[PDB]
This record gives C-alpha cells, structure tokens and sequence, in this order.
C-alpha cells in the first residue's frame, strides 16, 4: 500500500531555545508529502 | 533546508519545508509566513549536465 | 566585581592510569575504542595537540572523550594528523578534516610476528569506522622504525568530564563575570521566568548569544544580560571662558 | 555571527581555548571580517542619508 | 549495554561514527490509514 507523509518528520535539530524566532538548517528532514 | 517557527513559552508550532513549492522556497527566502503582492528573485536556476 | 562558578557534583577520580598503562595493546587492523565519561579527571600528570591548547586545557569542561588504542611503525607516528596524504594511513587510521582533540607518543622499548595491518581495500575510508602483511620491527635491535605507542583523544552537549576546580556561591543582581560549565562570560544574572524543555540546556535569542542558562546544581533559570555601557560625551562653554566642563553619560539611568 | 573561517564563531571561546601564539590569526581573521562589515555598512549609511 | 491508539516514532541517523536514536509520543485515533 502507497501514502503519502504530511507535516510529519521534524526534529529539534540542536540544544538551545529560542523564543518567537525563525532559524534555518541543512541536516538530514524528513521533505513533506513524501 | 527547513525553517521553524518558534512561540513565547514555545516548542516548535509551525514550519513549512524550503523546498517543496515555489511559495514554499519564497517563504524560505523572505524570512517570513506573509508576503505581500509583488515580484521577488529568490535564487538562480542551472542545467546539471 | 566577584566571581562565580558553577560546576556540577564531582565524583571519583577517574582512573586514567591502566589505560595509559596497559600491559597489552590492542593492533591496528581490530581497532578498540576505551570510552571514558562520568570524570573529574587531572591532567597535570601527563606532545602534539590540534585546537586545544594543552596548557588551558585543564580549565575547560567536556562532555566526553574517547581515547583510542593504536600501535604504528616508529616513523609513521608523523602520518596521524588531520587531512594526511598517506595511503597507508587512509588504509588503516583517517583522522577527520575538522578535529579537536591530541596525539601522544609513547615508547613500547619490551615488545614480533604478531601485529599485522590491512593494506588492500577496495575504496577510501569514512572516519572513525572499521590482503594482510606483517609487521617489521619483529628485530628487537635499533634500526629508526623502533615501535611506538600512540593514543589519541577526541571530545553544545551535555557535559559530565569537567576540570578539577573549585565551586562557589551564586550572587544576583550584580554583574559579574561568571564561568557555567566552561561557558565563560560577563554580565547580571536575573532570576526571570522564561520555560525549558526538562532535557533542555541552553538558551540563545537572535545572533548565537548566550541568554539564558540553566542552573547546573540547583536547576533554576538564569538570564544573563551586559551590564550598563555606552558612549560618554563632554559639553563645554570653550576653553576661552571657562576650563569647567560638564558631562553627559548615554541612555543610562544613572543612579 | 560568522566564523569567518576561523575555528570558531565567539571570541570568547577562542580565548579560552588557545594561548597567545595560535590564538592571534583566529583573532586576526575575526577583526578583518568584523572590520569590513562594519565599513560595508557605513558607506550604506552614508548614501542613504 | 542494559538500561531500563497511539503512534510512537523513532529517527535513527548515522554521522562522524555516531548514531543518534530520537523518540516521540502522540495519541491517534483508530483508523487503518495515518491521519495527517
Ligand atoms: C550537586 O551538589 C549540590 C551541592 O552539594 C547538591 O545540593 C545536589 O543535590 C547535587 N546533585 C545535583 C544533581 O545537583
Ligand atoms: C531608575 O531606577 C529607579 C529605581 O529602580 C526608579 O525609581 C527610577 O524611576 C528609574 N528612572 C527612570 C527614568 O525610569
């Protein structure tokens, strides 16, 4: 049987927090609608 | 590439992947979740031989 | 003005002692790996070192490090280091392009036909990852490749390998120069409200700068701001009339 | 918050990881980076205003 | 080493000699497919 993922496969990708803002990655994720 | 969005008091809330639709690689770009109407350049385009 | 220092619990001396003296050595062909970890370990009884210096490196704090088994060939000891043109050391032992850690060298004058290393292999190697010949310092005369025991070290993470120094009280609204688990830096510490994740660490706002830190003993949550600077500046009537000045300090409330 | 390519990004990290000797190109890298961001962004300032 | 419906995930990743497991938690409802 085929599907499909949908906002599924995120991660924290590091060890500190944020707080209302917007970062950037380029490490192995999970793309949507795979 | 993906791009999270944080919140006050915040684990992750939203993100939207950098690489799934032209808007998705706008929104990438802009750094943000709303874009107005206009024209952008948002990265160059190259034929792998 | 003051200082603190937080460090967590110490513990046990941890016997770095029968790894560095070992009566057996394992080769390079089956390469082991000794993991330590959970240490407050001194290294003033101990070179080479490649990003650490290994004068300071008694201070900073770790959250593990790994030694490494290894016996080479006398002259080959020059052959381990990052980004090395050896075949032969892409053949047995690739150290990686960004590296951290040190190298030492150690002499084994007692010990033949017993240690080997792989030299055909299909392919280069990825690092830190596992058709044979002998080796040739079976004569135990001095001849220049006498063999050689050669150990290395490798070390944002949860740390529990931290220097052996001493820790103090805590002091509050007051900007101090404060040392968290190797994280130097100076400004007040605050005791606000701003929620953590309970395996959560660190905490960083726009530009990688440390903001928020948890406590390493008591748990609690501290926010680090600069304390008070900026530019000064001197208003005066010219110096024909007058020689009293007076001065203005910026965006400061100044009691 | 670029390396620049030394071998760290913090200058506090590279003080207390390095003595006086290999610590100073790190240094010397961060202040030409630092310098020519700064410059960048004054002759911006200068045109605008 | 020993140590000591619903849809529970685990991301396996492997770098640098390193393997990394993660794990989650969610509560879902029975239907044969995954909701989104
Ligand atoms: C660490 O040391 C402090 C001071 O003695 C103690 O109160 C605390 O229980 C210890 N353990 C932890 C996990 O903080
Ligand atoms: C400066 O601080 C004091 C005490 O915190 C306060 O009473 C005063 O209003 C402050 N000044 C200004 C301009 O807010």
């Amino acid at each position: 049987t085929q599907h499909t993922s949908s906002m599924r496969g995120v991660y924290y990708p590091d060890e500190i927090f944020r707080s209302d803002t917007l970062y950037l990655t380029q490490d192995l994720f999970l793309p949507f609608y795979s | 590439t993906f791009m999270l969005k944080y919140d006050e008091n915040g684990t992750i809330t939203d993100a939207v992947d950098c690489s799934q639709n032209p808007l998705a690689e706008l929104k990438c770009s802009v750094k943000s979740f709303e874009i107005d109407k206009g024209i952008y350049q948002t990265s160059n385009f190259r034929v792998v031989p | 003005s003051g200082d603190v220092v937080r460090f967590p619990n110490i513990t046990n001396l941890c016997p770095f002692g029968e790894v560095f003296n070992a009566t057996k050595f394992p080769s390079v062909y089956a390469w082991e790996r000794k993991k330590i970890s959970n240490c407050v370990a001194d290294y003033s009884v101990l070179f080479k070192c490649y990003g650490v210096s290994a004068t300071k490196l008694n201070d900073l704090c770790f959250s593990n490090v790994y030694a490494d088994s290894f016996v080479v060939k006398g002259d080959d000891v020059r052959q381990i280091a990052p980004c090395q043109t050896g075949v032969i050391a892409d053949y047995n032992y690739k150290l990686p392009d960004d590296f951290m850690g040190c190298v030492l060298a150690w002499n084994t004058r007692n010990i033949n036909y017993n240690y080997k290393y792989r030299y055909l292999r299909h392919g280069k190697l990825r690092p830190f990852e596992r058709p044979l010949n002998d080796y040739g310092f079976y004569t135990t005369t001095g001849i220049g490749y006498q063999p050689y025991r050669v150990v290395v070290l490798s070390f944002n993470a949860p740390a529990t390998v931290c220097g052996p120094k001493l820790s103090t009280d805590l002091i509050k609204n007051q900007c101090v120069n404060f040392n968290f688990n190797g994280l130097t830096g100076t400004g007040v510490l605050t005791p606000s409200s701003k929620r953590f994740q309970p395996f959560q660490q660190f905490g960083r706002d726009v530009s990688d700068f440390t903001d928020s830190v948890r406590d390493p003993k008591t748990s609690e949550i501290l926010d680090i701001s600069p304390c008070s600077f900026g530019g000064v500046s001197v208003i005066t009537p010219g110096t024909n009339a007058s020689s009293e000045v007076a001065v203005l300090y910026q965006d400061v409330n100044c009691t | 918050s670029s390396n620049f390519g030394a071998i760290s990004s913090v200058l506090n990290d590279i003080l207390s990881r390095l003595d006086k000797c290999e610590a100073e190109v790190q240094i010397d890298r961060l202040i030409t980076g630092r310098l020519q961001s700064l410059q960048t962004y004054v002759t911006q300032q200068l045109i605008r205003a | 080493y020993i140590s000591d419906k619903h849809l529970r995930e685990f991301v396996f990743k492997n770098k640098d000699g390193f393997l990394y497991v993660y794990k989650g938690y969610q509560p879902i409802d029975v239907v044969r497919d995954l909701p989104s």
